[PDB]
């Protein structure tokens, strides 16, 4: 599939999508504040399953408003471009007080969410750990989730009015429900194994024995939902990669290496 | 931390169901898709060649034509040159002077042509 190609300040090339590749992404983020909106657009092909999606928030006096949009024809992406939920971001330390200034959604459709990035050590990913906005993602009306040894994602998305104020959430807050997963990231087959990677116990809503892959070749597994082993979750769970093959099944031991 | 183009105080925040996508989340002074701004200069320094204020008028009233503009991208001189950042070219409208030239200046309309007009910023 042809489709425009261009991150940030870049002018757009014609890219060409492989077998995988059916979709035709084109991200866009803006800012408001004190009548400054400034814009930013990333084009390039997207893939077998992602869903035209939206997000918004407020960080101090600002609001960011996330929007994603795709089409399997050939370049359509081109040239040019309510109800109540809590918001405040993990980065300000808005969402971890007892106080959060609060937004609308200005789309029928939206839904209220709290999104949850928890990681290690020099951390992979530039996300915030906690963020609470309007907008619709993957798998919305619900929950999506997986923890990892290091790593502890988790989404919720609802129809109802500030249905995401109050506790945040942390680990702790879930119920060691008694099942167990692996934690798996050295580099290829031989950095984990029954002797570099150990059995996690699992924490509550998890229950899901889960693997991650792509192609350099990096490797995942863990504890998740049934929503977040399916739908676009997963895949952009880490940086970029392949078909992203991926499994699921009950049992603890049921992501040991095979 | 930064890593990402985020000049100053800038941080690096990106977003995962978005593509990776990023922004940078700047301090009061440097406004800006990198924290590449400072809103606080009011003139500039020798020539210009390090302005990164915020002038956007000429010399005659007449508004600058944003770095981005349609029009804009067929000067030589525009956000996307591969060089630009480092340069001040962006998705504004301000005033620069990346060649050599005495102050900074930007690309202008007047009547149907873009003629090149220098800058208002007072000198120190
Ligand atoms: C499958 C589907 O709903 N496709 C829609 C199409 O009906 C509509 O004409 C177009 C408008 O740009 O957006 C896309
Ligand atoms: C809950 C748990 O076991 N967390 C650990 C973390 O404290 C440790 O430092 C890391 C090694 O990098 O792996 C994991
Ligand atoms: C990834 O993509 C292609 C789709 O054309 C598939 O055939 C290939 O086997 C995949 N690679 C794997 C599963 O390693
Ligand atoms: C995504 O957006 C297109 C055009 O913007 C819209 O027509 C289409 O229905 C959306 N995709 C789906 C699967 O609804
Ligand atoms: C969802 O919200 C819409 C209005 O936003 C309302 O009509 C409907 O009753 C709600 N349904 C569910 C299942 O949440």
């Amino acid at each position: 599939l042809q489709c425009m190609q261009c991150e940030s300040n870049q002018s757009c090339l014609v890219e060409e999508c492989a077998l995988g590749q059916d979709l035709c992404r084109t991200t866009v983020l803006r800012e408001w504040q004190d009548d400054r909106e400034l814009e930013v657009v990333t084009r390039g092909c997207a893939h077998s399953e992602k869903t035209n999606r939206t997000m918004s928030y407020r960080m101090g006096s600002m609001i960011i408003s996330l929007t994603e949009t795709v089409c399997a024809t050939n370049l359509c992406n081109r040239p040019r471009p309510y109800l109540e939920c809590a918001s405040c971001t993990s980065l300000d330390q808005s969402c971890e007080r007892g106080r959060e200034q609060s937004l609308q959604c200005r789309y029928p459709t939206e839904h209220c969410i709290e999104v949850v990035t928890l990681q290690s050590t020099e951390r992979s990913l530039k996300d915030e750990d906690y963020t609470r906005g309007c907008g619709s993602l993957p798998g919305c009306p619900g929950t999506a989730g997986f923890h990892s040894n290091q790593t502890f994602h988790f989404l919720k998305c609802c129809n109802y009015t500030h249905c995401n104020g109050g506790p945040v959430l942390d680990l702790q807050s879930f119920p060691p429900n008694g099942f167990q997963c692996y934690s798996c990231e050295g580099n290829n087959t031989l950095g984990c194994s029954s002797e570099e990677a150990s059995l996690i116990n699992c924490r509550g809503p998890m229950n899901q024995c889960l693997v991650a892959t792509g192609l350099r070749s990096y490797t995942v597994r863990g504890c998740a939902t049934a929503s977040w082993c399916q739908g676009s979750h997963v895949a952009d769970s880490f940086p970029t990669h392949l078909n992203v093959s991926v499994s699921c099944c009950h049992g603890s031991g049921c992501n040991s290496p095979t | 931390e930064s890593n990402c183009g985020c000049q100053n105080g800038g941080v690096c925040v990106s977003y995962k169901y978005f593509s990776r996508i990023r922004r940078c989340s700047c301090p009061r002074k440097f406004q800006g898709e990198h924290c590449e701004i400072d809103a606080s200069k009011t003139c500039y320094h020798g020539n210009g060649d390090s302005y990164r204020g915020k002038a956007n008028t000429d010399t005659k009233g007449r508004p600058c034509l944003a770095w981005n503009a349609p029009a804009v991208l067929q000067k030589p001189y525009n956000a996307h040159r591969p060089d630009a950042i480092s340069l001040g070219l962006g998705k504004h409208n301000y005033c620069r002077n990346p060649d050599n030239q005495k102050r900074p200046w930007c690309y202008v309309q007047i009547g149907l042509r873009q003629f090149v007009q220098e800058c208002m910023v007072h000198d120190c």
